[PDB]
């Protein structure tokens, strides 16, 4: 069933993650921004903030 | 189950029938009406089953 | 002959809506830009000058149609 | 009454023109025709998703640009929303916007709903070793891949 | 060529005025124009592009 | 049929209204309009 | 059935097969009959516009 | 109105059709003047000569610039295009037609296909249309084809199709025979090249037209001509058609074009089936589409027909037959077989679909049910991949 | 017994047979027609014999040659986007899908 | 259109708006020459002697 | 410079309709 | 990147900034003494697509979402310079596959090492 | 079969799962694809009415010239063209005129594309080529006509066409514009005088009073003429609304009209018509409903 | 007759020699040039039948 | 809007239930005949008439006062008077009202006029 | 100031001023303006249509075999747009001698009305013959079932006109309702060609009779010929025809009533030559068709005409 | 017709001036929840009522 994490947070969402993790909350937000194409290597602009 | 496929064959005839009329029918779509649709289906069509005998 | 008395059924019911607007809710009119007028010039036989308020005057008109006149900080 | 129907025949009298007779104001009725297109309605209907019929006007909203812009001219200047940098010397293009929290708060529950004290600093050091941490991952080459599954992320 | 020094196509539109200021804020306002249909277009190309490479006969 | 009917029953109300107008009025004669005078 | 007379094919259809008379490509030949093309012919052009 | 004598024009000027600078009554002639558009001289002069007859007839025949045109073509016989190009320079009236066909026709050999339509275009549309024409279509065709070009084939059949304006307002709309004939050798190039879309296309047209049996009824109607003149009725029959020469071959060899198609087939099959495993034989080659092939004419007349019955396998076989002049049939009987065998596979939508390559079968999937990827997907497995398991649904 | 109460009785007996004849007749050209009915409108027909009473191309405006005066109601309504609506010309009447 | 300042109370748009640049590029037509189609070649013998 | 042409003749349109009846 | 930016700014109808949880009922507010308290919503009544009766966020005065479909835009992350993780489907093809002198010896995921072993 | 299930689920108007099937196709088969997918997806997403993603895939199977296009492939786009071209918008952006005709002027460019394709033009359907041949005549003209179309005798007889058919409005050189709008007064100060620095013709729905201030429906209760003083005026506007009700009639109107059976009614405010009624007198059972 | 007919011109007067008031209208940029794309009612019965 | 000669006859033979047409022929004195499926309302009592109840209607004319949907047809000897009705009938919102120009004259062939009034303008 | 006017776009004085847009404000469009989409024109040039084919079209239908096998015989007589010179006589001994020999009703009936055009561009007269010889007994005589094909009677009638021809009558009359019912079908140069014939031979009554069936019909009346209406129009003396045009002039446009007074006035005028065969002199229709164009135009003020003997009256 | 719908949506529009943007959590998810009273040891006791 999609709720088996579901104590973990109880009554709020369900996460597949540790929600009570700082970092590793952090890092799933990364990989799922960067599954979906908006995270990523890209062509460099003089505007990107090289330094 | 071989009767309620015959059965069945025969509404959908019923209902065919009335679809056909109302896709070529202008006059009848000039007033818009969702309700031409539904307000003869393959019950209330004839043959009816129960005037069968008679 | 008659059998029968009755009594009258209709459905008057407007359930569609169809407002057309009539033509002159899209003609035109002249509207102006509006700013407080600070002074006018007016000549045609002799100058006549008016000031209503000294200011740096930050933008003016000129206007040649009849009479000459500038419309100042207008 | 007289300006709805005046010399009317029909509802469907002015749908000589186009653009009247898609429009979708009185309902989506005049606009299925077929069976299969009615039974398509009911089924997408009751799936939960949007009819196609409805679709026959194009209604683009307001932008989003737009209603910020309403926003911010009826409150004139809605300084109530603006971060406090907006109110100190050449603010960089992101001190320039409304007030929206972000995902980089999502994980620290620390700082409850109201951050006792000093906890937002605490958070606030918290963001920036995740940044560090990203830019490590970057620099030696472990960093998301699009593709992974669970082991390969693990 | 790369990055900014190389093209298939080049347009050069010239605007003209009466009065500087016009014919620079004209500039502005078709500017930022073309940044908008161009991002659309290319996009539409990039799409294109993507699935070309993807796969496809020859 | 009905349209006999009809038609009877059409000139029983004509002679009434009109019965009722020179009643009412009091001669058979009315005035004309503003504009009968063109 | 190509004409849409479909009732009128099934009969000939049924007495086939229980001769053995068809064999792979035939069914097909039927079952590909079933669409009605020259009723979709006449539909696409008159009624479909 | 005004109209300029171009052999009497004198100091004098007796018709006043001069623009006076001070007469009285002037100004607003002189305005007029400066108003002209750009083409006005060149437009006014080009339309009060040269216009269409009340007749429906062309202006082409004029006796002053006759031997100009006559010049003309001959120096396009001998193949001079250039010589030619420059006399067509210097034409004031509208030429006539055979212009129009030597100026193509010299365009052929040496496959100027850029400058055989620069013509083509020049005489329609401008001048009249003039230039369309069963024959100058035929020989733009002919070019198109020569240059491998396909585009242009395709373009070349369009106008030869016309629009309603062409066809109906103006009245000029290539003649019948003149269709057919553009129309076949366009689809000669396009099935011996195997492309199939236009192929369809042009037959499509070809079926519509009811174009199908158009070489018979002209072959019946030469021998109808010879008849004519020696006095004895002519008539239009099944008979009369099935007489030809033509379907009499055509009727012979059907059989072996029949086998010829069976054997092809099974060994694509067959390919097919080994392709599909990499390289032995897989489960697919075992039982195909197509039924064994009864052993008699009308047998074969009748696998065919269910077979392939969607294209008109008969008058295929026919066209076929030709290549280059070259009679194949009488010459070389299996390049004939293989070419007739090879266009009815192309022409028919049924036979590509009994041709096709078995592909691999694709997973339905769900989403994740503890998510990390919105890219990865639990994939569905038939009960082929996974035996054992619980029973599932579809 | 109580016909003389519905509309296919009496004095309008005669009408509702008229239109029942229409039908079929109507029927009939719709099957000609390839089941595509003809214009509400008749502007398909021939001639101007051909076109029924009954039909909505009949001409009832005050005028027929003076456009202020072939408006439905007191002034001059538009469509969407200002566009003429009591007179359409022949290019903004578009029969498509 | 829904702005009720436009003119009178100083508001002038810097761009001009999406809906009217539609209206204004779509009651002109385009003309055909502008599309720069060549597929065939150029024409060396005849086009530059054409009809006078 | 009205009337431009001569009035449609006094005919009865009613009676022949009734008396068919 | 907004938090929930599905629910906000692409789910709700004012962006989240417009209150449409307000009584358009008359105030004593020096401001608001043009405010009229209005009449109840009509009961069934078919809106204009742009309009809502104003009783809801779900049913506002003014709809501020479009109605078509809606699209992310096309990611400006490059999809040939990214080398993901192998698949099954990719390695059995491995020896027809055609890769960049990258590709064969990535730093993660080397495809060379795979077409060996 | 991959083909059909994606006609299938187009038809449905199933655009993911179609474009799915698409891309796995392209991904492992790819060599295998004929055209008929992309006629699934064209249909399709004409069908879900997404004219975008209708030009998209018709311009990508441009780029990769093969599969071949087919007439039915050039239809299916050329269809959703014109209907993209025919809807409406919302109200909003109505006020104007329609935008989505802008549509129909990408005609001329696909035409261009099917000749570049080898796509022949003449198989499009009759109706579809009557929609395109309509399309083409609002936008598209050679360089000839172009040189001439601005010239005045043209322009004029344009006018001339509008004036016969009574719809002069929009024309520049044939309407005079005559309102002006005033300027908004502030509470900051009554004294600053106003003055206008510019001038502008817009339509009167940018600043019209708002409805509820306004008298109810204007158009059918009252007939309103905008007219000019014959008199001198020597100050104030020279033109002025002269709006009479619809109902209007003189206070005199009695006397100006015959005489009735209802005069004897003569201010009375409850009168018994049942008694000077003739349904009194006809009927011979006369039940009074009061 | 037609309403929108309307006197473009002042009354005659010494007052369009004396002034600088302006005898036209300036031209009107945004205003395209007027061409024709339209049909007949007869051409439109034409196509119909 | 109009309604000619040929709707005339053709609702003569073919009635429609909700479709009145209503005779307004002013003077008794002139009027011999009786249009089929009539009913009389003089042009002069219009005015008071429409502003009646659905029953005083009914109790001085005698027949039901048509509502404001069904079509109204009106009828006069040249049309002139049914004109002049007309806009009495439309300035109390009926939506279909027809008038039928040429009215009494061109069916019964009668030659009447419903006021007396002359093309030629007396000299000014 | 002066007498020369300002204009009003060169000069900065009338643009900057306060009744149009300063120099300094932000230049960009006031409002769009869509015209040509709200309320399009239709095309009419001024000039006619340079292509068009300007004739009877025949319609030559030939299945592709005897197309072929009559080619010789064919040749002599006219394909599209082209006529050849073939003397009209051979022509006819052609299709008397070879036509029996084909079986087809059809391309006999082609091949007949192919000979007809023909004839009816030299102007022979001994080709009515073969009306009589062939078509009659089953087509025109004692109510024979069959029915012509169109392009026959289209050419038959066509000869009739160019050679005028009392025989058109009993054609015509044929193709109305109960007839072929062919009328509809016929092109607008039809029409043109047979009223200019009927007006020549002056019957009114075939005037009125064909006038009658073409606004039935619908046919194209702006496009009807200018020339041939007026020939026809002038054909007409009788009393009742001649009502019966005032009330029928009332259907063409306004453009087309006055270049209906133009040709006319020319073809009595400077133009008189432009005839094969002149005019014949109806002052009444002529002065009428001036009247209605004068009537039909919009109408201009010449005040000191008007009222050039206006007194005024102290009554 | 009277246009007082106009007026409400216009009023409606005034109203606006005074209103904030609301305080929606740092974590949206646990806030919108403990606002429904979901979460664990979020619920709250309906208000008692004073009986009738
Ligand atoms: O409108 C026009 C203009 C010019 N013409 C020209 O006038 C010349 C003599 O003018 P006619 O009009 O008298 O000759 P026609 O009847 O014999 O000519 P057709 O129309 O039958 O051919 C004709 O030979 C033709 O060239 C017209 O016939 N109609």
């Amino acid at each position: 069933p999609r709720n088996l994490n579901h104590a973990l947070n109880y009554g709020i969402a369900n996460y597949a993650y540790n929600r009570g993790n700082y970092v590793e909350t952090q890092d799933s937000i990364w990989e799922e921004q960067t599954a979906s194409g908006q995270e990523g290597w890209s062509p460099a602009t003089h505007a990107d903030g090289l330094r | 189950t071989a009767l309620w496929d015959a059965t069945r064959k025969i509404r959908s005839a019923k209902e065919a029938a009335l679809h056909r009329s109302l896709s070529h029918n202008t006059r009848m779509r000039a007033s818009a009406d969702l309700k031409h649709w539904y307000e003869e289906d393959a019950n209330t069509l004839r043959p009816l089953a129960f005037e069968a005998l008679k | 002959m008659f059998l029968i008395h009755f009594v009258h059924y209709k459905t008057i019911l407007q359930k569609y809506t169809f407002k057309f607007k009539h033509i002159f809710l899209s003609i035109d009119k002249y509207n102006s830009l509006f700013f407080n007028i600070s002074g006018i010039l007016i000549w045609l036989n002799i100058i006549h000058i008016n000031i209503i308020l000294i200011k740096y005057s930050f933008f003016i008109l000129i206007n040649n149609f009849e009479y000459l006149i500038i419309l100042i900080s207008t | 009454l007289f300006q709805q129907n005046a010399y009317r025949k029909t509802p469907t009298d002015e749908h000589w023109n186009p653009y009247i007779r898609r429009s979708t104001e009185n309902g989506v009725g005049h606009l299925l025709q077929n069976k299969f297109d009615i039974m398509r309605r009911e089924d997408r209907l009751s799936k939960g998703e949007q009819d196609l019929t409805e679709r026959n006007t194009i209604h683009y909203g307001v932008p989003i640009q737009q209603i910020v812009d309403e926003f911010v001219f009826r409150h004139r200047n809605a300084r109530g929303e603006r971060p406090l940098d907006y109110f100190k010397p050449f603010p960089n293009f992101r001190a320039l916007r409304l007030n929206r929290m972000y995902r980089d708060v999502e994980g620290f529950s620390l700082m409850k709903q109201r951050p006792e004290f000093l906890e937002w600093e605490l958070f606030t050091r918290y963001r920036q070793h995740h940044q560090q941490r990203r830019r490590l991952a970057l620099l030696h080459g472990l960093e998301p891949v699009a593709n992974e599954t669970a082991q390969e992320r693990d | 060529e790369d990055g900014i020094r190389g093209s298939e196509v080049t347009y050069k539109i010239v605007l003209e005025g009466f009065w500087d200021h016009h014919v620079m804020k004209l500039a502005e306002d078709v500017c930022m124009f073309l940044k908008d249909v161009g991002r659309q277009i290319v996009e539409e190309k990039l799409v294109a592009v993507r699935r070309l490479l993807q796969g496809g006969a020859v | 049929w009905e349209l006999s009917r009809d038609e009877q029953l059409f000139w029983e109300r004509v002679e009434l209204i009109r019965k009722g107008q020179v009643a009412s009025i009091g001669s058979s004669h009315k005035r004309g309009y503003a504009d009968e005078a063109a | 059935a190509q004409h849409g007379l479909y009732q009128q094919a099934t009969p000939i259809v049924d007495e086939l097969h229980h001769q053995k008379a068809l064999h792979a490509g035939h069914y097909a030949l039927l079952i590909n009959a079933l669409a009605c093309p020259r009723l979709g012919q006449r539909i696409l052009h008159c009624d479909a516009q | 109105p005004a109209v300029v004598d171009h052999d009497n024009i004198t100091v004098e000027d007796p018709n006043r059709v001069g623009l006076n600078a001070a007469t009285l009554d002037c100004r607003g002639r002189i305005y007029r003047w400066l108003r002209r558009g750009p083409f006005f001289q060149v437009d006014n002069y080009f339309r009060r000569s040269v216009k269409l007859n009340r007749d429906g007839t062309l202006p082409t025949d004029f006796v002053h610039e006759a031997p100009l045109m006559r010049k003309i073509i001959r120096l396009a016989h001998r193949g001079h295009l250039k010589a030619a190009c420059e006399e067509y320079r210097r034409v004031t009236t509208v030429p006539p037609v055979e212009v129009y066909r030597a100026l193509t026709a010299c365009c052929v050999p040496g496959a100027k296909l850029a400058d055989a339509v620069s013509i083509f275009e020049d005489g329609d549309s401008k001048l009249f249309y003039v230039s369309r024409d069963g024959e100058v279509l035929h020989n733009l065709m002919r070019c198109a084809i020569a240059a491998r070009h396909r585009a242009r084939i395709m373009w070349v059949y369009n106008v030869m199709r016309g629009r309603f304006y062409e066809n109906v307002v103006v009245r000029a709309e290539v003649d019948l025979i003149w269709r057919y004939r553009i129309a076949m050798i366009a689809l000669e190039y396009l099935l011996d090249h195997e492309c199939a879309e236009e192929a369809a296309a042009i037959y499509s047209y070809l079926v519509e037209e009811e174009l199908l049996r158009c070489d018979v009824h002209v072959r019946v109607g030469l021998h109808m001509r010879e008849a004519i003149a020696a006095g004895k009725p002519i008539t239009l029959n099944n008979d009369v058609m099935n007489a030809t020469s033509l379907v009499r071959d055509a009727t012979a060899v059907a059989p072996e074009v029949a086998r010829e198609l069976q054997r092809r087939h099974a060994q694509t099959l067959q390919n097919n089936a080994v392709e599909a495993v990499g390289a032995g034989s897989a489960p697919w080659s075992i039982l195909g589409p197509l039924t064994a092939i009864g052993p008699t004419a009308e047998d074969t007349m009748v696998w065919l027909q269910q077979h392939y019955g969607d294209v008109d396998v008969m008058s295929i076989m026919r066209w076929a037959r030709f290549r280059k002049g070259k009679d194949l049939m009488a010459k070389d009987r299996p390049q004939y077989l293989a070419r007739a065998a090879a266009w009815i596979e192309l022409l028919s939508k049924r036979n590509r679909e009994m041709e096709e390559v078995p592909l691999t079968y694709m997973r339905k999937s769900k989403p994740l049910v503890l998510d990390t990827n919105s890219n990865v997907r639990v994939a569905w497995q038939t009960p082929l991949m996974r035996s054992g398991g619980p029973p599932r649904l579809l | 017994c109580g016909v003389n109460a519905y509309e296919f009785g009496g004095k309008y007996a005669r009408t509702y047979a008229y239109a029942f004849e229409k039908a079929k007749k109507e029927l009939e050209a719709t099957a000609a027609s390839g089941f595509m009915a003809p214009s509400l409108s008749h502007e398909d027909t021939e001639r101007l014999s051909d076109q029924p009473t009954t039909s909505p191309s009949v001409d009832r405006f005050a005028s027929t040659t003076h456009p202020e005066q072939r408006k439905a109601q007191f002034v001059p309504r538009v469509g969407p986007g200002s566009t003429p609506l009591e007179d359409p010309a022949a290019d903004q009447k578009s029969e498509w899908s | 259109s829904h702005r009720r300042d436009y003119i009178r109370m100083g508001y002038i748009p810097r761009y001009t708006p999406w809906e009217w640049i539609a209206i204004q590029e779509a009651d002109q037509p385009l003309i055909a020459e502008q599309i720069r189609q060549d597929n065939i070649g150029t024409s060396y013998f005849f086009s530059l002697n054409r009809y006078w | 410079y009205t009337p431009i042409w001569k009035s449609d003749p006094a005919v009865d349109n009613v009676a022949p309709l009734r008396d068919e009846d | 990147q907004l938090q929930a930016q599905d629910r906000i700014i692409c789910g709700t109808h004012g962006a989240g900034i417009v209150a449409h949880q307000t009584a358009v009922n008359s105030s004593d507010n020096p401001m608001l003494s043009s405010v009229t308290t209005a009449a109840p919503a009509a009961d069934l009544s078919r809106t204009k697509p742009h309009e809502g009766t104003g009783t809801s966020e779900r049913d506002p005065y003014i709809r501020t979402l479009h109605n078509q479909r809606s699209a992310a835009p096309e990611s400006s992350v490059s999809q040939s310079h990214t080398v993901n993780a192998p698949t099954v489907d990719e390695c059995e093809m491995l020896a027809e596959r055609w890769g960049t002198m990258n590709y064969w010896h990535n730093d993660t995921f080397p495809r060379l090492v795979v077409f060996l072993k | 079969t991959y083909e059909l299930v994606m006609l299938a689920l187009s038809l449905q108007g199933n655009m993911v799962e179609a474009e799915s099937i698409l891309s796995f196709l392209r991904s492992h088969h790819s060599e295998h694809i004929t055209v008929e997918s992309f006629n699934a997806l064209l249909l399709g997403h004409r069908e879900a009415r997404q004219f975008d993603c209708c030009d998209a895939i018709w311009q990508e199977l441009v780029d990769r010239r093969w599969p071949r296009a087919s007439p039915l492939t050039a239809e299916l786009y050329l269809r959703s063209i014109m209907d993209h071209a025919n809807t409406p918008t919302s109200e909003p952006l109505q006020s104007f005129a329609n935008i989505n005709v802008v549509e129909k002027k990408k005609v001329p460019l696909v035409l261009a594309q099917m000749d570049e394709l080898g796509v022949p033009r003449t198989h499009l359907s009759r109706v579809l080529m009557d929609e395109v041949e309509d399309s083409l005549r609002k936008f598209q003209t050679y360089r000839s006509r172009f040189y001439e179309w601005g010239r005045a005798v043209k322009q004029f007889d344009f006018i001339e066409f509008r004036r016969r058919n009574g719809w002069l409005y929009d024309l520049h050189l044939m309407k005079c514009t005559t309102k002006q709008v005033g300027p908004l007064r502030d509470f900051n100060d009554p004294d600053a005088v106003q003055g206008a620095v510019a001038t502008a013709e817009i339509p009167a729905f940018f600043n019209e009073r708002p409805a509820w201030e306004r008298p109810p429906l204007e158009e059918t209760l009252y007939v309103t003429t905008n007219k000019e003083r014959y008199d001198d005026v020597r100050g104030g506007d020279i033109y002025y609304d002269d709006t009479r009700g619809l109902h209007d009639r003189s206070p005199t109107w009695m006397n100006e009209v015959p005489e009735t059976r209802y005069d004897r009614l003569y201010g009375v405010n409850h009168p018994d018509i049942a008694k000077i009624g003739i349904r009194r007198h006809l009927n011979v059972e006369y039940v009074n409903r009061k | 007759m037609l309403s929108q007919n309307v006197a473009k011109t002042t009354v005659p007067s010494y007052y369009m020699i004396r002034t600088n008031l302006p005898h036209r209208k300036p031209q009107n940029q945004w205003e395209g040039v007027y061409y024709y794309s339209g049909i007949t009612k007869r051409q439109r019965h034409l196509i119909l039948l | 809007h109009q309604v000619y000669l040929k709707d005339m006859l053709h609702l003569m033979r073919y009635p429609e239930p909700y479709t009145h047409i209503i005779d307004c022929r002013t003077s008794t004195q002139k009027m011999h005949r009786w249009v089929p499926h009539s009913l009389w309302l003089p042009r002069d009592e219009v005015e008071y008439a429409l502003q009646l109840s659905a029953d005083e209607f009914l109790d001085m004319y005698g027949f039901r006062k048509p509502d404001k949907s069904d079509d109204v047809i009106l009828l006069s000897h040249n049309g002139i008077y049914s004109e002049q009705a007309g806009w009495e009938w439309k300035k109390q919102f009926f939506q279909h009202v027809y008038n039928y120009r040429g009215g009494t004259n061109e069916l019964f062939g009668e030659s009447y006029s419903d006021m007396n009034v002359s093309d030629v303008l007396s000299p000014w | 100031v002066g007498y020369t006017p300002v204009n009003p776009d060169t000069s900065p004085m009338v643009a900057y001023s306060q009744y149009h847009w300063h120099y300094n404000l932000p230049q960009g469009m006031e409002r769009p303006h869509s015209v040509n989409r709200t309320f399009a024109a239709p095309f009419q040039s001024n000039h006619s249509l340079v292509n068009k084919y300007r004739g009877v079209w025949i319609e030559f239908d030939m299945h592709p075999a005897f197309s072929v096998a009559l080619e010789p015989q064919l040749r002599k007589l006219p394909r599209g747009r082209t006529l050849p010179k073939t003397p009209a006589e051979e022509v006819i001994a052609d299709y008397t001698a070879l036509a029996p020999l084909v079986d087809d009703e059809k391309t006999r009936d082609l091949w007949l009305a192919k000979v007809f055009q023909h004839c009816a561009f030299q102007r022979c007269g001994g080709a009515m013959e073969l009306w009589e010889r062939y078509c009659h007994q089953r087509f025109t005589a004692e109510g024979a079932t069959a029915k012509p094909p169109l392009s026959l009677v289209k050419s038959v009638l066509f000869y009739c006109n160019k050679t005028d021809n009392s025989g058109w009558r009993a054609l015509f009359d044929r193709c109305l309702k109960d007839g072929w019912n062919y009328t509809p079908l016929f092109d607008t140069a039809q029409w043109s060609f047979m009223l200019k014939s009927i007006g020549r031979m002056g019957d009114e009554d075939g005037v009125r009779a064909v006038l009658e069936e073409m606004l039935d019909v619908q046919a194209d009346l702006d496009r009807v010929e200018a020339r041939s209406v007026v020939i026809a129009l002038n054909a007409v003396t009788n009393a009742d025809v001649y009502e019966f045009v005032k009330k029928y002039l009332f259907n063409f446009g306004e453009r087309k009533v006055k270049f209906l007074r133009t040709t006319y006035s020319d073809l009595r005028g400077h133009g008189a030559g432009k005839l094969r065969i002149p005019l014949k002199e109806n002052d009444n229709m002529y002065y009428h068709v001036c009247w209605h164009s004068s009537i039909r135009s919009p109408r201009q003020f010449s005040p000191r005409q008007l009222y050039f003997d206006y007194t005024p009256s102290t009554l | 017709t009277h246009g007082l719908r106009e007026k409400e949506k216009h009023d409606f529009t005034i109203l606006q001036r005074t209103v904030r943007i609301p305080f929606q959590g740092y974590d949206m998810d646990r806030f919108l929840a403990q606002q429904k009273g979901t979460p664990y040891g979020a619920q709250q006791l309906p208000p008692n009522v004073v009986p009738s």
